[PDB]
């Protein structure tokens, strides 16, 4: 069965970044 | 709050009968409504519910596919259309108001007797 | 979501009647009790297991344990000789259920 | 090109659009080097800090000036 | 928030990806689901146990032609972040769990999301919907008786700084402004 229920912005800042791959890197700036 | 049933009568099996419950004393459009039936010598059996805006309606299995519940919020009137009535459907049909925010029935009408034979 | 309650209770005037109702659903959700007199629509007596409406006297109370809920009526009088029902609803709000009904004999 | 003081001092920048008319890009100062946007041009002459070109320099004085 | 629906027409005409979390695990399925317009999971407060418990699913009316099924560990002032990508047949999910002291806005600062699972789904996704757990009391027939944020990804160049432990601690969006550039 189904029920019929249907009857603003924020700043992302510097979030939403994820590890682009599965390679370990350290003490380095990667583009 | 007053609920007044009408449209009850005597019909043969296979025939249709439409009940109507007129509501007054409250904002009808804000409340869900129920029909409950009670056969002579029997207990209370829930039949159907319709939501305040008619968006949802549910039926007891025993009447499912045969009964249709509808409402006109501009006439403050609740309707129950019973098609393909059977002898087993003989009962006093009550309309009742759903309590806001809860699962019980606060206000009841007087009920109207429907006989199928 | 079935509700089971005894067909009748026999109580003498002045005694306390205990009308029970049981079912798995009653361990999850609240029970509601109605009192119906012949020729009249059902009247809510107890809601949320133990609470009264303003039109119901202190002689009525309720309690619950496990899958069983009980309606307790103290100081039973002739006016209490009515059919009492337990009521509940399912977990999705698509179905309402009443018990068979208990006839209380004073 | 981006004109800036060290990020240790300020994150303010000015942008030079080389060979560009200030009218073709979209504190707007037209120089021979190009259109310098974000720097405030002043009459006061100072020792050159960040070279823009054609006698024009920029510095952080706070905001960036030309 | 218990899960998401990812698909196109979101009905039995096409394959859709259904991701749902519950008390013990996460169930991810790909089927021709006939989804509800307002899909949800019911939850109620158990009066004896005095805790919230699952009731019934009202997400779809039917499902068939299932091509994929995967089950793993559960992950749904507590900020939960996810990134959903659908590239070269892989539906890639990244996630992070961070405690916060904010009410209205997302927190400031940098925290990278880690790979959660790479699913070999291979389907077309153009639309999605969030699956919420709705309290039983909201399902009353009367007129009286769940916040989240959505952004979109773009093809951007980022400069990522990896610290001594290989953790990304900062990043530059190269197209944000002339200084970042
Ligand atoms: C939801 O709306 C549809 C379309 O009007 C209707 O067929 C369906 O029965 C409704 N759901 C319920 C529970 O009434
Ligand atoms: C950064 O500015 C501070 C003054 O606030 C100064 O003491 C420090 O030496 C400067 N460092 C560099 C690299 O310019
Ligand atoms: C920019 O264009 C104007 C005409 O709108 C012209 O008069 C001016 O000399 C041009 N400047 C440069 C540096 O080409
Ligand atoms: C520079 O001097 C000119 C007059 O030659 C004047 O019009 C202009 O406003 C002055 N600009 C500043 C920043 O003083
Ligand atoms: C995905 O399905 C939509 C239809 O909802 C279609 O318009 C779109 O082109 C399809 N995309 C791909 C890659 O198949
Ligand atoms: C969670 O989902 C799993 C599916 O494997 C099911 O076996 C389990 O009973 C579910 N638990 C709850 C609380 O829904
Ligand atoms: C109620 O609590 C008991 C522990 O006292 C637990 O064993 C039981 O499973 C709980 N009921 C439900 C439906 O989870
Ligand atoms: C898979 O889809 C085909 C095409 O609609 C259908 O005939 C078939 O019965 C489906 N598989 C199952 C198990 O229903
Ligand atoms: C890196 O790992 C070491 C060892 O666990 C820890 O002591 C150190 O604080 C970590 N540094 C950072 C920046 O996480």
């Amino acid at each position: 069965q189904c029920v019929n229920l249907t009857t603003a912005y924020t700043n992302s800042f510097t979030r939403g970044v994820y590890y682009p791959d599965k390679v370990f890197r350290s003490s380095v700036l990667h583009s | 709050v007053q609920l007044v049933e009408s449209g009850g009568g005597v019909v043969q099996p296979g025939r249709s009968l439409r009940l109507s419950c007129a509501a007054s004393g409250f904002t009808f459009s804000s409340y869900g409504m129920h029909w409950v039936r009670q056969a002579p010598g029997k207990g209370l059996e829930w039949v159907t519910v319709i939501w305040y805006d008619g968006s949802n309606r549910y039926y007891a299995d025993s009447v499912k596919g045969r009964f249709t519940i509808s409402r006109d919020n501009s006439k403050n009137t609740l309707y129950l259309q019973m098609d393909s009535l059977r002898a087993e459907d003989t009962a006093v049909y009550y309309c009742a108001r759903a309590v806001a925010g809860e699962w019980y029935f606060d206000y009841w009408g007087q009920g109207t007797l429907v006989t199928v034979s | 979501y079935e509700l089971t309650q005894p067909p009748s209770v026999s109580v003498s005037p002045g005694q306390t009647a205990r009308i029970t109702c049981s079912g798995d659903a009653l361990a999850k959700h609240y029970a509601y009790w109605y009192r119906q007199k012949p020729g009249q629509a059902p009247v809510l007596v107890i809601y949320k297991d133990s609470e009264r409406p303003s039109g119901i006297p202190e002689r009525f109370s309720g309690s619950s344990s496990g899958t069983t809920v009980t309606l307790t009526i103290s100081g039973v009088q002739a006016e209490d000789e009515a059919d009492y029902y337990c009521q509940s609803a399912d977990s999705i709000g698509s179905s309402w259920v009443f018990g068979g009904g208990t006839k209380l004999t004073v | 090109s981006v004109i800036t003081p060290g990020t240790n001092t300020s994150n303010q920048v000015a942008v030079l659009y080389q060979d560009v008319n200030c009218t073709e890009v979209p504190n707007v100062f037209q120089t021979r080097a190009g259109c310098l946007i974000g720097a405030e041009h002043v009459n006061n002459s100072y020792e050159c800090d960040i070279p823009i070109g054609a006698g024009i320099c920029a510095s952080y004085q706070q905001s960036i000036i030309a | 928030i218990r899960g998401w629906i990812f698909g196109t027409t979101l009905d039995s005409k096409t394959q859709s990806l259904l991701i749902v979390n519950n008390a013990t695990n996460v169930v991810i399925k790909v089927c021709e689901f006939q989804f509800c317009n307002d899909p949800f999971l019911g939850v109620y407060y158990h009066k004896n146990n005095k805790s919230w418990m699952e009731s019934e699913f009202r997400v779809y009316s039917s499902a068939n032609n299932c091509t994929f099924e995967y089950v793993s560990q559960p992950f749904l002032k507590n900020l939960r972040e996810f990134v959903f990508k659908n590239i070269d047949g892989y539906f890639k999910i990244y996630s992070k769990h961070t405690p916060i002291n904010l009410v209205r806005d997302l927190p400031q600062g940098f925290s990278a999301l880690e790979p959660l699972v790479d699913l070999p789904i291979g389907i077309n996704i153009t639309r999605f919907q969030t699956l919420l757990a709705l309290h039983r009391s909201y399902l009353t027939p009367g007129d009286s008786s769940a916040a989240y944020y959505v952004g979109y990804l773009q093809p951007r160049t980022f400069l990522l700084k990896y610290n001594e432990n290989g953790t990304i601690t900062d990043a530059v969006d190269c197209a944000l402004d002339p200084l970042s550039e």
